[PDB]
């Protein structure tokens, strides 16, 4: 991951002065001319035939031109023609002409520039629009024809279709319909293409009712709805966010309309399935449809097909789907379809869904090298990649290693904030998804902090403060409007904070005030919040949300149902604790009210009865009895109960206070002081495979012993110890392979070691064989007493090779997001990096400078590695002079 | 305050408490707070706000409340009309603004 | 699994090679649920599990506007109706404030004219 | 990633070869001949040995190794390669040849 | 990191300097002068305590300085820096005028440098030999027969000890009865699994 400038620098550093000399083929030509070309080398014998061969070989990746010459787009860009068409349409709408012969000159609206016209048209099969009778309608038609000719369209059905499509794309539906009606009345037949041009206006806006009315009108006018009309209907439903309707229209078109789908139909279906969420099999349906198009129909996938399929596949975190997306991209580049912004966006999406910041940065660097300028969406999905990586952090392994994830969280947050600073410095207009990604990052950071470090309240407060600041200030600083995704993120944060009042307040504000449709993620968050809340009616409110989803059409998933069941079963604990707390408070009140209010060996008949002898006063059972009888009552341990419906005493502070009131000093003051037997890696394996290694851990009185038999045989001590030693050997093999840390020094190991080893271990105080190795290999770090110094005392040398451009860019942490111009200005800011900007452009410029003598390049490889063990030393030796020249001041 | 999505009844209760304590300017401030929080003004809120505003002699507040009530076309009550005519005559705001 | 072998039709029924070949051919001719679901275009889990949301997977994909009843001006998405997307437990208070104008706001005649009077007195 | 690193290494080799200096041409030629005949690279053996040493080294020693090699363009070597190389048995015939020589 | 490395280098150089100075002057701990210097330093510390109470010894400082300088002078320890400052300067200034003399000076300097390099090779060889030989000697001494313990008087617990330990025994019994303080007793030795109660 390097910028093209640093890549060119590393190229020259690796190739020395040979890079700017003749190429490999030039050297081969020189050798062939000299006659000393080696036999194994292919000789450049015939220039023309070699050129033809190389061109034939290169032709297979040659990209076919997919440029479309859109006449509609040309009409739209023609501003003067647009206003002429608009004024003509306004005239035709407000004051429609009249089919009278001598009205053109009488009417000032359409100034001019026997035999019946209708009879002539009927006899000669000609439209009434081509007849000049000095009529008002004739003048209007002539003006329209002149305007269309000026724009570049003939006054015919195709030209009318083009102009109506151009109008409809830029709104003006009424004007387009007026022009369509005028053409129909002037005899230019209202073809299905003209009806599609009309339908474009409704399709862009998404008016399903208008599109269906247009279809019905076309049917009633005796005109069969064609494949283009059905495509426009499908696009109308897609823009109206009814995606299964597209598939339904496709099925009905195949069955009843009997129209064979084309590549455009397949692209529309793929888009609809990509954005569809009504059924869980949308991705398998899209994959099967793509295979059907490839094999049965015999079509060849184009850029729209590949983009739609990659966009759909970059939505699932499954590695199989990610591999499919990568294979599709590779096939696209092999088939002569050069990658572009959408392709890189799809790749970044596929990487970010699984949380590969390295892959995202590699994609960004490759895009920068290939010269495709990064857009705002790529940075947004890079931020999303950071969010997903923070989610995917292995917190279990971090806890096992006793490592705080806070530095990693801070690193991710500062990287994303640096990206935001770069965006605001570049002058780009701030997009809503970028701020939404930042808000999601802050909310997820707060949630992860709460889930992983519940005791460190300071970082949780900082994360919540950042999230609140973003939500309250950034959206209206950049004049942006909060959307469903931003509401989803903030409501998820509130739900995890268990602020149900504020969460529902935001939810109903979003529904009623701003008229937004909450996402399925928002519904899931609300349901899970209410299920986790132990208060009465929580599951009732959760079912209310679920039935709201059902009656609003939100997808209900078996994963959602399973998680509902699991979360309800889990929150049963909190529900029970609250229910017990209610009776605890009642009992405390009754106890306070009671406080305010204020023969052993002879039976009833008088006979002497047996009595058990007194137990030993020193017995632990007697101690427990006396402690129970003499300690404070359970009602006076805590006066006020917990903050949220639960009894006090769950926190360690409250537990220690209660034990102190009961007269017991808790040895486990902190949570970490508990042994935490879930971290054991060796004992659980032995218990799982062989048996209870302890044996006498659970013994009442000479019973419940897990020990081998006395006799021996297959179930004896020898076999038991042999199997245990085999398991320990397996664990030691893992340690040697590096899957486990090297163990410390044991008493048995020390007693086994040689006398010198024991002596140096004792005199150094080393706890590990690694510490022993350090003590033996660094004699200078020994105290005069023989003890080894702490590791912090030693400071290793810092080679200057880390100051190289590529070395400093490797750990930049912001270079992949930085544009190449920014990096060039940051590093050089001179004519040496002035120059599109690419590694080969830099190489050409530097070669010209070398040939003109304005650049000094040392002959031989400046950067050396991979061939000799002492290669970094030679690199430093060759770079010392340059480092000193760079660092000295004159 | 900032936790439950309070409604017209709650804001009217707050206005009633303010007017009972005599803080008519406080009641107008509560009305402004409700407007900022986005809860729409119902006819009871309009009547109470007109009473408080035209007792406290807040001409601009009365103008804003009356114009918004007219735009929303809520049915005006007898209490609102009788508490409106007082300032409508004293300040002549309707007379000078040609507002009906 | 359960395997049944019948080699009566063969000339030599006591043929271990026939037995193993038949078993291996039966195993070879077997499709996995993943392959079947991929061929059909369905989710593999929605083929062997009894969950009621899976019932939607065996229907034909059709539009939500068509599935749900139409609105006032034509077809309408079910997510565009507040009475649909808003849970019933939250339809009190602010919802009533928002929708008060749908009942108690309008023209003076609309608000004051009694609609429950005699409507045929003139004819009578 | 390994192929990119090796491409850079062989770019260095090609720079030595196509240069024109006699010694550089000779060393590049012998390296190319060894690679074509499959003779193992001593650099990879050194990398495996130093990776195992870094794995089994203590805090101070491993920190010194890491800080000294932070700038060297060492390949990204999985621990499996190091384990394989270390577990490969020694060649007794080569040992005999070396001791006799 | 560079600042830490430089500070570490300077600290290690100073440590080696002070350690070699102590090694060279290990023999200056001679009783006659040591007693006088100890008495003078005791007087100096008394003066320092008087100053602290307030909140000369300069003559004592000068006497100790003279003693130290005379000891260093009679020991006449070689100074490598002085050798560099003297020999090189003398030969340069003496043989600068004559070109052949400066050439023979250069060749003599080369001979000295070669001898120095051979000496440093011998030094690293000597250090390696010392380390290996010490390790081998320790390995050989792993088989050293143990020391013979000296005999003491016969073990016995007296009635005075019993009377003085009665209260400790009672307190430890109470602790043993307590499930929480049972492990925190003062005298709780165990042979195998049995704690030895106070006699």
């Amino acid at each position: 991951a390097l910028s093209p400038y640093a890549q060119a620098l590393r190229h020259v550093a690796l190739r020395g002065a040979t890079a700017f000399g003749p190429g490999a083929k030039e050297m081969e030509l020189d050798m062939l001319r000299k006659g000393t070309l080696p036999a194994d080398y292919r000789p450049p014998v015939q220039g023309r035939w070699d050129d033809t061969i190389e061109r034939w070989a290169y032709a297979w990746q040659f990209p076919a031109e997919e440029e479309q010459d859109d006449i509609t787009k040309s009409v739209e860009r023609n501003a003067s023609g647009m206003q002429a068409l608009l004024e003509i349409g306004n005239k035709l709408l407000r004051s429609p002409p009249s089919p009278e012969p001598l009205s053109g000159k009488a009417s000032k609206l359409y100034p001019p520039v026997r035999l019946r016209a209708e009879e002539l048209s009927a006899k000669y099969n000609v439209p009434m629009a081509y007849i000049d009778d000095s009529s008002e309608a004739s003048n209007a038609s002539k003006s329209l024809a002149l305007v269309m000719e000026d724009v570049g369209l003939e006054f015919t059905e195709d030209g009318l279709t083009v102009v109506i499509s151009a109008l409809s794309r830029q709104g003006y539906g009424t004007i387009g319909r007026a022009i369509f009606d005028f053409a129909s009345a002037m005899g230019l037949g209202p073809s299905a293409e003209m009806y599609r041009a009309l339908m474009k206006y409704a399709s862009r806006r998404g008016d399903v009712n208008e599109s269906m009315a247009l279809i019905e009108e076309m049917k009633g006018n005796g005109i069969t709805p064609r494949i283009g009309n059905w495509h426009e209907l499908m696009y109308t439903f897609y823009k109206a966010k009814d995606y299964p309707a597209v598939s339904q229209i496709v099925d009905n078109m195949k069955m009843y309309a009997n129209i064979e789908p084309n590549e455009v139909t397949f692209v529309l279906q793929l888009k609809a399935l990509a954005k569809d969420n009504s059924q869980l099999n949308s991705l398998p349906e899209a994959i099967q449809l793509f295979d059907q198009m490839e094999n049965v129909y015999g079509f060849i996938a184009s850029r729209p097909h590949y983009d739609a399929m990659m966009f759909h596949l970059s939505q699932s975190p499954r590695p199989e789907m990610r591999l499919r997306c990568e294979e599709l991209a590779h096939k696209m580049e092999l088939m002569g379809i050069v990658w572009n912004a959408n392709t890189y966006l799809n790749l970044i999406r596929s990487a970010q869904v699984v949380g590969d910041v390295a892959a995202v940065e590699k994609y960004l660097s490759r895009m920068r090298e290939e010269g495709i300028p990064a857009s705002i969406g790529h940075l947004t999905w890079a931020v999303q990649a950071h969010v997903q990586s923070m989610i995917r952090i292995d917190y279990d392994a971090l806890k096992e290693k006793d490592e705080s994830p806070l530095p990693t969280w801070l690193e991710h947050l500062e990287t994303c904030f640096g990206i935001y600073e770069l965006v605001v410095r570049r002058g780009w207009v701030m997009q809503l998804p970028f701020v939404n990604a930042l808000l999601r990052l802050t909310c997820q950071a707060t949630i992860l902090s709460m889930e992983r470090t519940p005791d460190e309240a300071e970082t949780i407060g900082r994360f919540e403060e950042q999230a609140n600041k973003i939500w309250n200030h950034t959206f209206d600083e950049w004049q942006l409007q909060k959307d469903v995704y931003s509401y989803e993120c903030y409501i998820a944060l509130l739900a995890h904070q268990q602020r149900i009042d504020e969460a529902e307040k935001l939810f109903q504000e979003m529904i009623l005030k701003k008229d937004l449709s909450p996402s399925r993620r928002t519904y899931h968050c609300m349901i899970f919040m209410h299920l986790s809340s132990g208060e009465e009616g929580g599951t009732a409110r959760a079912l209310r949300y679920l039935e709201a989803m059902e009656r609003a059409g939100i997808q209900v998933r078996p994963s959602l149902l399973k998680k509902i069941v699991r979360v309800n079963n889990a929150a049963g604990y909190k529900r029970d604790m609250k229910r017990r707390a209610r009776r605890i408070m009642q009992a405390r009140e009754e106890y306070l009210a009671r406080k305010e209010e204020g023969r052993a060996d002879v039976d009833a008949e008088g006979n002497s009865i047996l009595e058990p002898l007194a137990v030993s006063p020193t017995s632990t059972l007697a101690w427990w009895e006396k402690w129970k009888r003499e300690t404070v009552s359970k009602h006076e341990l805590f006066t006020e109960e917990g903050a949220d419906g639960t009894p006090k005493g769950e926190t360690f502070e409250e537990k220690n206070e209660a034990l102190r009131m009961m007269g017991i000093t808790s040895s486990f003051q902190t949570k970490d002081l508990v042994p935490q037997p879930d971290r054991q890696k060796l004992l659980p394996l032995i218990r799982r495979e062989e048996g209870e290694i302890a044996g006498s851990l659970w013994a009442m009185d000479g019973g419940e012993l897990s020990y081998p038999k006395d006799g021996g045989g297959p179930q004896g001590w020898g076999v038991r110890l042999w199997r245990e030693r085999q398991l320990v050997k397996r664990e030691y093999q893992k340690v040697l392979d590096g899957y486990r840390p090297v163990p410390q020094l044991s008493t048995l190991g020390n007693s086994v070691r040689t006398a010198g080893d024991q002596l140096d271990i004792e005199r150094s105080g080393a706890q590990t064989p690694g510490e022993l190795s350090d003590y033996r290999n660094f004699p200078d770090n020994r105290f005069d007493g023989g003890q080894l110094k702490p590791e912090s005392e030693a400071a290793p040398a810092v080679p200057f090779s880390a100051e190289l451009v590529w070395q400093g860019e490797a750990n930049d942490k912001l270079s992949p997001y930085k544009s190449d111009e920014e990096i060039a200005l940051e590093n050089d800011n001179t004519f040496f990096s002035s120059l599109r900007r690419s590694k080969f452009d830099y190489l050409e410029k530097w070669r010209d400078m070398y040939r003109h003598g304005t650049l000094e390049v040392p002959e031989g490889p400046t950067l050396n590695f991979g061939r000799t063990p002492d290669d970094h030393k030679e690199t430093m030796a060759a770079l010392v002079r340059g480092w000193y020249q760079r660092n000295r001041k004159e | 305050s900032g936790k439950l999505k309070l409604d017209s009844i709650c804001y009217l209760a707050l206005i009633k408490a303010k007017m009972s304590r005599g803080g008519y300017a406080e009641a107008l401030a509560v009305g402004r707070e409700q407007d900022a929080d986005g809860v729409p003004f119902l006819p009871h809120t309009y009547t109470h706000l007109l009473e408080a505003a035209e007792v406290a002699d807040d001409g601009e507040m009365a103008l804003e409340l009356a114009r918004r009530m007219s735009s929303e076309q809520w049915p005006v009550s007898d209490r609102g009309r009788e508490a409106l005519k007082k300032l409508s005559t004293r300040h002549h705001w309707e007379e000078v603004a040609e507002y009906k | 699994a359960g395997c049944r072998i019948n080699l009566k039709a063969t000339n030599n029924p006591k043929s271990p090679t026939h037995t193993v070949e038949g078993v291996f051919e039966a195993v070879k001719a077997l499709r996995s649920v993943s392959e079947i679901a991929a061929s059909r275009g369905k989710v593999p889990h929605s083929l062997i599990y009894n969950i009621y949301p899976y019932l939607e997977e065996i229907r034909r994909r059709k539009g939500m506007m068509a599935m749900h009843p139409p609105g006032k001006d034509g077809l309408l998405m079910p997510d565009r109706v507040v009475d649909n997307r808003l849970p019933d437990h939250l339809k009190r208070g602010y919802y009533d404030d928002v929708y008060w104008k749908d009942f108690f706001a309008g023209s003076d005649e609309h608000l004051n004219e009694p609609r429950m009077g005699l409507r045929g007195d003139e004819m009578r | 990633e390994r192929l990119a690193w090796l491409r850079d290494v062989w770019a260095q080799i090609d720079a030595d070869y196509r240069s024109g200096d006699s010694a550089r041409q000779e060393t590049a030629a012998q390296e190319i001949s060894a690679a074509l005949r499959g003779e193992p690279n001593d650099y990879m053996r050194w990398v495996y040995e130093t990776k195992r040493e870094l794995r089994f080294a203590g805090p101070v020693g491993r920190r010194a190794i890491q800080e000294e090699l932070q700038a060297a363009e060492l390949p990204e070597v999985l621990d499996e390669e190091v384990n394989r190389y270390h577990d490969l048995k020694l060649n007794m015939m080569e040992i005999e040849r070396e001791v006799k020589a | 990191k560079r600042l830490r490395y430089l500070a570490h280098m300077q600290m290690e150089r100073q440590i080696r300097c002070v350690r070699e100075n102590a090694k060279l002057f290990d023999g200056v701990e001679n009783m006659p002068e040591a007693a006088q210097c100890r008495e003078l330093y005791e007087k100096i510390m008394e003066k320092k305590t008087a100053q602290c109470n307030m909140t000369e010894a300069s003559s004592l400082f000068e006497k100790i300085r003279e003693i130290t300088l005379r000891v260093i002078r009679d020991r006449r320890v070689q100074s490598a820096a002085a050798t560099k400052a003297r020999m090189l300067n003398r030969i340069i200034r003496s043989l600068k005028g004559g070109e052949r003399s400066i050439a023979e000076e250069l060749r003599a300097l080369h001979q000295q440098r070669k001898e120095k390099m051979t000496m440093r090779i011998l030094g690293i060889i000597e250090n390696d030999v010392k380390t290996e030989m010490e390790w081998l000697q320790n390995m050989e001494e792993a088989e050293r027969p143990p020391l013979l313990p000296i005999p003491e008087n016969m073990s016995y617990v007296s009635a005075a000890d019993v009377q003085a330990w009665r209260e400790l025994r009672e307190d430890d019994e109470r602790k043993a009865a307590n499930p929480f303080e049972r492990r925190r007793r003062t005298f709780q030795p165990e042979l195998l699994g049995q704690a030895w109660s106070v006699p």
